[PDB]
């Protein structure tokens, strides 16, 4: 109908509005800042026991325990201080793509090519880990899952939708639609009232958990987005795509701020994360390496080499003491 | 198809009718948070081996 | 003269101990190189390191000084330590052939029965036969007049022990390897020989694969036979035909050291040529 | 050496023991990836070897454990999950010969080219299965093959027309260390699981010959 031309009008209006708000680039304002300098981090621990590629990890809230998921159908909980194994949960399906840790430390979740999110009760009255709840209803593979609290969980799948579940009953309360391609990542806000999702339509979207509607849409990338992560402030986030570039978007300014690219890098980004103060941006790559970026400068400050295969997962502790990188060569590494 | 097109227009309208601040203020508040919490960043400022829990 | 000989033999020892040790290192470091195949190559490298550190230097001493200035007791010890490792190195070469033969011709045993316990069992039998070959002439099997000239150090020339040592150390290994590697050749040729431009490309590839299969088996068997066969013919003929069979000293030294050179040549043939070891070495250095 | 910390190391050692045992028995099975169109005859083959995400079926045939994965129910971008099957022993592909008329065959040819040129499947062998041989017979008796392939020229017969399609599929392979084992499905014989067994046995001997340096 005429609706196509009306949509085109609104698209052009939005672009004009954001152009007015642009008065000075992040680089100009942060030019005076003294460079952070070279960063030298070194493997402190190496965790071994996985016999296949590791696809995900998630730190505990106490910055001591962590969970890892691997293609050999194992969910191992480690003790990063002493490299001890605390649990080893066998999965019914070995095609697992994501894992989570409850903010209390009482539950873990996993999912993958089977379109099911499975929740496991860690601390029970018998000391044996059993599957408490399996949540079904997605049409495509499960890409990511984050524990909102001890009772609610947010998941994203390949059916171009995200959902909010109620673990006690098992039915999804809210469904978030609007994405055009597969949703690949997800990140909750510090106050757990908003979250962002990156999809294969080269667009990120901000969602309201309570209302279930899309507030803002960000589109600067040229290919699918593999990773997303909120700034510690909660007013910005960073994206990683197959375009071999990272980008920082701000919610209030509603536009891109800075780009983290190098002509020597041609491989895509698999995972991104920030530091405690937000001054560092750590990103894993397909060239077997992790690159530290200066979030306020777009200048590299170090390289965490040491993995023999593709770095697939990456996470920084709540207290910011250490960073853990897992990879396709079945090895975890805590760097600090 | 018309229903889908209508949905798209309505969504774009909502996203267009929001309040946006100037990139200058946004960039300043990011720099200010980064500066303010620089002392509590173990990765930024390497921690004494005595207080380092992954070595001693 | 003494200088030149001491230098050349010294270089040989240095190169052998270097090469052998690097193989053992690469296996211990990398996790890609820790299969049953490379447990029989690393054991062979260890056995040839033992040859290069214990026997070879004291054999170079005897060559230069042309006298054994260590006493009769030390002579009998180093003779028995020469027959052990050299015999263990020849049976390691047949344990790698028996592993390859079992891998090629029985593909279900390869899947669901091949364990490192097999590697360990094979390694133990090589050393066992070494002892069983080396231990007799200390406890018996010794002609009375053998321990005579205090300025010499030679193995027993008893007619019975000569047959025992030669046949149990080289001749039985040789035949076993020829049989197994002929069978492997036949199996390989059978596997190899089972859009006109596309069809011609297939024919080309087949011919090139029926050439690689001959080069490889030529390299292996030629190296083994050329290194060890000349020594063991002389070690069998001379003890019997005592008179009218004077052995020139130069040719004897050449055949002895040609026999020792197999410990240098083994890591090159079995380790430095395959791709995965090269990749691990490049990763390390 | 505290009592508590020794109890922890004991629990860790017990965990490491079960992980080792599970990994030993998880390397004795042959993994296979089953591909092809949703309707291409996969149901009959799956039925033969069992006499909404990933369907797994496993069976034992002559002291060999097989692990078959069907990804027909995963309606997503293939590039985002195809690297999970990098280590499969072989790929089983099913093609409907009858569907030169209903083109389904052009779709199948396109899928075949993509999977056989993926960077993850450079050396993985393919076991092609051409289904519905008899129905093809009736079809070509009337409707000529040229409706699908203008380049085709020859007498319309069951032997000639089928051999043409087989060669058109085999052409896509542009790599050594990779063989396409084609089989026009013998109706309701166990011969179908003997073409999988013979193909798997042949790609284990060739791998072992490569390690020695004799292939
Ligand atoms: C007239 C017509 C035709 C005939 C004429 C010409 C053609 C043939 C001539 C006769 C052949 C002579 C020897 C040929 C060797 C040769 O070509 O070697 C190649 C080149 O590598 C290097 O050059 C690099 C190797 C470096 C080795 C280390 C060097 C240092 C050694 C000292 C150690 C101490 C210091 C480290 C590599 O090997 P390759 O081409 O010979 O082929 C195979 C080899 O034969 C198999 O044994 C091997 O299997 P393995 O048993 O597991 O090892 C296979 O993987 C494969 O490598
Ligand atoms: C220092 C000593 C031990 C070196 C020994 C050299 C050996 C390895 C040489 C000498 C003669 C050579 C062979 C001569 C003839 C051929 C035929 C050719 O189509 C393939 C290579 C092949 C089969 C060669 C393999 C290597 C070979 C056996
Ligand atoms: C395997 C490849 C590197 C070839 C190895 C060649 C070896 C066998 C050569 C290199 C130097 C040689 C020695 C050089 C000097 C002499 C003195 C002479 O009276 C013969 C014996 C003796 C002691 C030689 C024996 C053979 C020898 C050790
Ligand atoms: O007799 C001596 C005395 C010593 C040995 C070390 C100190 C003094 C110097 C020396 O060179 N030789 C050995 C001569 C070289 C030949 N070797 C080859 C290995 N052997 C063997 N292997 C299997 C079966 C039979 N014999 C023994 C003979």
């Amino acid at each position: 109908d005429q609706l196509r031309q009306e949509a085109e009008q609104l698209k052009n209006q939005i672009r004009d509005a954001r152009k007015a708000c642009a008065d000075a680039t992040l680089s100009q304002i942060t030019n005076n800042i003294d460079p952070v300098g070279r960063i030298q981090m070194r493997t402190r621990r190496t965790l071994r026991g996985h016999l296949a590629k590791i696809y995900a990890m998630h730190w505990g809230t106490d910055s001591r325990l962590l969970v890892s998921a691997s293609q050999d159908g194992k969910l191992i909980i480690w003790d990063s201080y002493t490299t001890n194994k605390v649990h080893a949960i066998p999965l019914r399906s070995s095609w697992v793509m994501t894992c989570a840790y409850a903010p209390s430390g009482n539950y873990v979740a996993c999912g993958g090519l089977d379109n099911i999110c499975s929740i496991y009760n860690l601390k029970t009255r018998e000391g044996n880990v059993r599957v408490s709840r399996e949540l079904a209803g997605h049409t495509g593979y499960l890409s990511c899952c984050r524990f909102l609290d001890d009772n609610q969980i947010v998941t994203s799948s390949g059916d171009t939708t995200c959902a909010l579940w109620d673990i006690e009953t098992g039915q999804q309360t809210t469904t978030f639609t609007g994405h055009t391609g597969d949703v690949m990542s997800l990140s909750l806000a510090p106050d757990t009232r908003l979250f962002v999702s990156g999809a294969c339509d080269a667009s990120a979207k901000l969602w309201d958990v309570r209302e279930g509607m899309c507030r803002q849409t960000f589109t600067g990338h040229e290919s699918d987005i593999n990773a997303i992560c909120f700034f510690p402030n909660g007013n910005a986030f960073a994206t990683g795509s197959d375009d071999a570039t990272c980008r920082l978007f701000d919610l209030r300014a509603d536009q891109e701020l800075m780009t983290y690219s190098h002509d020597n890098i041609i491989c895509g980004i698999t995972s991104v994360s920030f530091s405690k103060s937000g001054r560092l941006l750590l990103a894993g790559y397909d060239d077997f390496n992790c690159n530290v970026w200066d979030a306020l400068k777009a200048d590299r400050a170090g390289v965490l080499a040491g993995h023999d295969n593709r770095v697939s997962c990456l996470g920084v502790t709540d207290d910011g003491m250490a960073v853990a990188t897992g990879s396709w060569d079945s090895f975890l590494k805590i760097w600090n | 198809s018309i229903a889908q097109a209508r949905k798209l227009v309505e969504q774009l309208k909502m996203e267009a009718n929001i309040d946006r601040i100037k990139v200058s203020k946004a960039a300043a508040d990011l720099m200010a948070y980064c500066e303010a919490h620089a002392k509590e960043d173990p990765l930024l400022t390497p921690v004494p081996a005595s207080e380092n829990p992954f070595r001693e | 003269y003494q200088v030149i000989t001491s230098l050349l033999l010294g270089t040989l020892i240095f190169c052998a101990v270097l090469g052998n040790a690097c193989v053992v290192a690469a296996i211990a470091l990398e996790r890609s190189l820790q299969n049953v195949a490379n447990y029989l190559i690393g054991s062979l490298a260890v056995t040839d390191l033992m040859v290069s550190v214990l026997v070879l230097p004291m054999a170079a001493l005897y060559q230069v000084l042309n006298k054994w200035t260590l006493g009769q007791v030390t002579c009998d010890l180093f003779i028995a330590l020469d027959v052990l490792c050299c015999t263990s190195s020849i049976w390691h070469l047949c344990a790698i052939a028996l592993d390859r033969y079992w891998a090629i011709t029985d593909p279900i045993d390869y899947v669901n029965k091949r364990t490192p316990r097999r590697a360990a069992a094979l390694i133990s039998l090589t050393w066992l036969i070494g002892f069983l070959i080396s231990i007799p002439p200390m406890l018996g099997w010794r002609t009375p007049e053998d321990r005579s000239d205090p300025d010499a150090c030679t193995i027993s020339k008893d007619h019975g022990y000569t047959i025992y040592s030669t046949f149990g150390a080289f001749y039985i290994p040789l035949l076993l390897m020829l049989v197994l590697y002929g069978r492997i050749f036949r199996a390989a040729r059978f596997r190899i020989r089972k859009n006109e431009r596309n069809a011609e490309a297939k024919r080309k590839m087949a011919l090139a694969r029926e050439r690689k299969t001959v080069k490889t088996l030529g390299i292996i068997m030629g190296t083994f036979i050329l290194c060890w066969l000349p020594f063991f013919i002389v070690a069998l003929v001379l003890p019997f035909c005592e008179s009218s069979c004077h052995m020139p000293t130069l040719l004897g030294a050449i055949i002895n050291w040609l026999g020792y050179s197999n410990s240098l040549l083994n890591p090159v043939i079995y380790a430095y040529f395959n791709k995965d070891f090269q990749n691990a070495f490049k990763k390390i250095i | 050496l505290s009592a508590e910390e020794r109890a922890a190391l004991e629990r860790s050692k017990a965990i490491e023991k079960n992980l080792k045992e599970d990994g030993i028995s998880a390397a004795k099975d042959v993994k296979l990836l089953l591909l092809g169109a949703g309707e291409s005859g996969k149901s009959t083959i799956v039925k033969q070897m069992k006499i909404t995400g990933i369907v797994e079926t496993h069976f034992t045939f002559k002291n060999l454990h097989f692990r078959l994965f069907d990804v027909g129910g995963q309606r997503s971008e293939r590039k985002k999950w195809i690297h999970c099957f990098e280590d499969v022993t072989a790929i089983i592909f099913c093609v409907a010969l009858s569907g030169y008329d209903q083109n389904r065959m052009h779709e199948s040819l396109m899928l075949f080219d993509s999977i056989c040129n993926n960077k993850f499947f450079i050396d993985t062998s393919i076991i092609l299965f051409l289904n519905k041989k008899d129905l093809f017979g009736e079809k070509i008796k009337k409707s000529p093959l040229t409706i699908c392939f203008p380049e085709y020229t020859g007498p319309n017969t069951y032997e000639d027309a089928a051999a043409y399609i087989q060669a058109q599929f085999e052409s896509k392979n542009r790599s050594p260390n990779k063989e396409i084992y084609c089989h026009m499905t013998c109706a309701t014989d166990t011969n179908n699981i003997q073409v999988v067994f013979d193909a798997v046995t042949d790609i284990i001997i060739a791998n072992n010959l490569r390690g020695c340096g004799l292939y």
